[PDB]
């Protein structure tokens, strides 16, 4: 969407997918590792079921 | 759209408070179980002949 | 609106992480310039 | 299970709205008042979809 | 009837038994209502006091 939204400015495409990963970069991270630690208690519980 | 919320946040609190609210009562009157039922009914008749 | 207010561990974090997006910048740049190795390898 | 799994999701919209909040106040001084408005403004269609 | 013999028991029946069961209802529900009451009130003038 901010790719689109980069070419919507007329700025060229592989410099307006650079940017827009650039400046998604953290929350990518910031979602990935939030549920990703989330799960975390999941595998390493042992007890019933 | 959120510019009511924004300008009215007693309002937005007020629905947080009832969603609340309702969820709190609705938590003990839930039934549990390890797994739903995915048993077929079934009826059984039992006959005596000693 | 409400609640929020007008603004060790964190300066470390925050520096390591702009360096990060500066790197992974460059990498992705490198990266975009070779495309059809990258949809063999998805494939 | 799907509580669980989801807990990552439903905190992943606060933390969107959040975070863009704190950007445009970062970037552009604005009361954060209007500040959350425009975001909202800014980012209401992607979060519908 | 707990001073009667041991083997004795008791069991109401009837609109007592029903009372029996709705011990603490009303109450409950009069809380709830007044809660109720109150988040509507407040949310239509936007104050906690008023
Ligand atoms: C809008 C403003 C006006 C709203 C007025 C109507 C509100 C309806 C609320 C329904 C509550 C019914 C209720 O309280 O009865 C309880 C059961 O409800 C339940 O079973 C929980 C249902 C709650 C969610 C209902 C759906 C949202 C509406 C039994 O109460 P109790 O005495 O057994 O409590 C046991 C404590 N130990």
């Amino acid at each position: 969407e901010f790719a689109k939204m980069l070419k919507e400015e007329g700025m060229s495409l592989i410099e307006a997918t650079v940017a827009a990963a650039k400046l998604r970069l953290r929350p990518i991270l910031m979602t990935s590792l939030a549920f990703t630690c989330g799960v975390i208690p999941l595998v390493i519980a042992t007890g019933a079921s | 759209m959120s510019q009511f919320f924004i300008r009215r946040p007693v309002f937005a609190w007020v629905i947080a408070i009832f969603i609340i609210i309702f969820g709190l009562l609705s938590i003990p009157k839930l039934p549990i179980a390890r797994f739903p039922s995915v048993a077929p009914p079934q009826v059984n008749i039992s006959a005596t002949y000693p | 609106a409400t609640i929020l207010k007008p603004i060790g561990f964190f300066a470390w974090f925050d520096r390591s992480f702009d360096k990060v997006t500066k790197k992974y910048e460059l990498m992705l740049l490198k990266i975009i310039k070779h495309t059809v190795p990258m949809m063999v390898i998805f494939l | 299970f799907g509580m669980v799994l989801a807990i990552g999701i439903i905190v992943d919209d606060a933390i969107v709205v959040v975070e863009n909040v704190e950007r445009i106040m970062a970037t552009e001084g604005l009361s954060p008042k209007d500040a959350t408005s425009k975001a909202m403004k800014e980012i209401t269609s992607p979060i519908i979809g | 009837i707990a001073k009667l013999p041991k083997g004795i028991g008791y069991e109401w029946t009837g609109i007592s038994l029903q009372e029996k069961q709705s011990e603490s209802q009303m109450a409950f529900l009069l809380g709830l209502s007044m809660l109720v009451v109150f988040l509507v009130l407040a949310a239509l003038y936007e104050s906690w006091a008023i």
